[PDB]
């Protein structure tokens, strides 16, 4: 009965969850954790990642 | 200044090593040139300069 409203809530929740999960992708970087990049590589190298 | 040949690379933006860390460090955004030339005929003597 409440399909229209439940779909809206689910869509918003899905958008937020996808946005948050995007933080863990490497995006081509050696790692998805910023502190790990800072520690492992030198500043000149770390800047690119 | 004067260094040894293997230390020539240490004189570069963001470089590391003894020379870069404790003697002469360039900024990450260095805007300039580095010209190095062997001075074995001027800065070396028999017995050690």
């Amino acid at each position: 009965a409440l399909g229209k409203l439940q779909d809206v809530v689910n869509q918003n929740a899905q958008a937020l969850n996808t946005l948050v999960k995007q933080l863990s992708s490497n995006f081509g970087a050696i790692s998805s954790v910023l502190n790990d990049i800072l520690s492992r590589l030198d500043p000149p190298e770390a800047e690119v990642q | 200044f004067v260094i040894r040949g293997d230390e020539v690379r240490q004189i570069a933006p963001g470089q590391t090593g003894n020379i870069a860390d404790y003697n002469y460090k360039l900024p990450d955004d260095f805007t300039g040139c580095v010209i190095a030339w062997n001075s074995n005929n001027l800065d070396s003597k028999v017995g050690g300069n």
